[PDB]
């Protein structure tokens, strides 16, 4: 019926689009200054990729990126938005007197019609850990509207992963789960659920930020080129790694962040969510190992991170790792859809 | 929430 | 089922998912006032459980069914629709109560029980009492209730009182006014000003506050669970007449609720009032997008109207007027989209 | 969130 509805449980989609229907949620993204400001810079400083061009904005939300394409001289911008935010975008197009130049199209990019092909697709479809929400697939799907040799902004995306040590983060999981380790909570022995409580906490990726000192080796990266990639390429994402340990300690899990590059005619501009960069609404994400691993500087931490896309607009994450010198091993399964938002 | 709160 | 007919599958799926998490059961369990008061209610009324048949509506961990067992119940059917049912079963085994507690997975609207019960226990209260529409499931369960059977809780009082809190008003107002900017990165947002205010003020505010902010004695609306039918809760109409005790700006209405367990031995109250120790229900405030000016001695009158929707919640309208000036405020609130403000 | 975190 639709590529979107095929890969998506209606229940997930309803919530998803209701969330984006809220002005406050659009506002939450807009106020991310690093995010919004870099998009603006990327577009305006590459004004020749936009001047008198035809543009598609995939998931326009408020319209903000389409207004930036207009500030850069675009002739015609089709702004597609699946949520009821489309109605609000439309109100802005009129009140900013850009009816001749921005056409808001309510609906899913997998289901609407465009009148013509475009020179360039712009989007902000990045979830935490890059891939969450599965909107990158919508963005790739949109290339069916892209004129041969058209461009995409952003053009490529890099995921970085790196091992970390954070003993307190690790212990918090047990302190939380040990609520259940009591033989008489109002006369009830809860102990038998302690293991299930631990498993539940460890299945949640942790969204928050951290001092770079916790990282124990230089990151490995996995790159998606949005010009070349097919939707199908994001269904099963396998990220091998061989870390060369810069520091000795207990490895408690892997940390994830991402960068995107806008590769324009005039310049490449980068948007980075790295822990070395000022903070964004994406923070960073950490996947704990339920059994941590000891490594000494010079050892190799090798393994695989596998993300398997699911019908709830997220991924099932599987991380397997070992210290090559000792053979000690840790396996972990996480649900990217249900992160723990730890940050204050 | 797909996108974390931010300020 | 009666359930699926009033519930969007999309809402249901998310609802029971949330309660399937041990962390969320733990959140409620750890509310000492809530869990301890349910325990006192049940154990202090032991003769209402002693050698009786009990239904626990939405048993979660099993916690209330254990209290019913501690009080000597012969048999307890512990109904739960989330995956928490499997964890309840584990606890029933690990506590050697397989002979007395019988977990039944499913919605109480959809399961079958082998017999009628003497008493129904549940913890079905949402914030502002009615959120989640689980009171309707609890009343639905009376089909299993023996004639002259009891309900624990037995009654529910919702309290409302007008408040003044200009800091709250401005906090919400300031967020809305993001959309008053005529040149956000060169873009004029200002045409969505009114839509933004509407959306922010649609959000009920969940947190606590000092009783000094209340401007009149509270109005009380009661629901008797022993007597109410499910359909009574589809459209809830609460009229009010406040005799204003202080002059100043009325920023909205504050809501809290009490429940009473009317036992054969004693009545035990569980209150979420702001004069009492805090619970995980906190309190709820519905802000007016424009405050009403009142003088001590004036009357503030109108109606709060709760219309059940298929997202397991309520469309709320609060029309309030200061009789002495004809100044009015009409408001619509989306009880499913609250703002959790508490530090 | 049906129930607010305590
Ligand atoms: N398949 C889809 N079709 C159309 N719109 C979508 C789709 N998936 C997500 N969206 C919308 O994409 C937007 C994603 C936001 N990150 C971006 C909003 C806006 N472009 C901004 O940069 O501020 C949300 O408003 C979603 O409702
Ligand atoms: N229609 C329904 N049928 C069965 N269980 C339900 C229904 N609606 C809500 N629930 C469950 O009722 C529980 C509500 C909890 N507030 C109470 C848990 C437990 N009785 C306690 O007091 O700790 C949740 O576990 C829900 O999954």
């Amino acid at each position: 019926r639709s590529v979107f509805s095929e890969r998506t449980e209606e229940s997930s989609a309803v919530q998803y689009f209701q969330f984006y229907g809220y002005l406050s949620q659009q506002q939450n993204m807009m106020q991310d200054y690093v995010r919004t400001g870099t998009y603006q810079r990327a577009i305006l400083q590459n004004h020749t990729d936009f001047k008198d061009k035809i543009v598609l904005d995939v998931g326009c939300g408020s319209g903000i990126l389409s207004f930036f394409a207009a500030q850069a001289g675009a002739r015609k911008i089709y702004a597609v938005e699946a949520s009821t935010m489309a109605q609000h975008a439309e109100v802005l197009v009129k009140s900013n007197n850009l009816t001749d130049r921005i056409v808001v199209i309510p609906g899913k990019v997998e289901e609407v019609s465009l009148p013509e092909q475009v020179d360039i697709i712009i989007s902000e479809p990045m979830g935490y850990m890059l891939f969450n929400e599965r909107m990158l697939e919508s963005y790739l799907h949109a290339k069916k509207y892209l004129k041969p040799s058209g461009n995409m902004f952003p053009t490529i995306g890099d995921v970085h992963l790196a091992p970390f040590t954070d003993e307190q983060l690790y212990m918090e999981q047990f302190t939380k789960a040990n609520f259940w380790y009591q033989p008489s909570f109002h006369g009830v022995d809860l102990s038998a659920l302690r293991g299930a409580a631990v498993d539940e906490y460890f299945r949640q990726p942790v969204v928050d930020t951290f001092d770079i000192r916790i990282l124990m080796a230089k990151s490995v990266k996995y790159t998606v080129n949005f010009l070349e990639a097919k939707e199908g390429d994001l269904h099963r994402i396998e990220i091998p790694f061989k870390f060369h340990m810069l520091h000795s300690g207990l490895v408690h899990g892997l940390a994830f962040w991402f960068d995107v590059a806008f590769i324009g005619s005039i310049m490449t501009v980068w948007l980075s969510t790295a822990p070395t960069e000022p903070l964004t609404h994406w923070y960073q994400v950490r996947c704990l190992f339920q059994s941590p691993l000891f490594a000494k500087a010079g050892d190799t931490l090798s393994g695989t991170c596998l993300l398997i896309a699911n019908k709830r607009q997220s991924y099932d994450i599987s991380i397997v790792a070992q210290v090559d010198q000792t053979g000690s091993k840790s396996s972990n399964l996480l649900d990217l859809k249900n992160p723990f938002f730890r940050y204050t | 929430a797909p996108r974390p709160p931010f300020s």
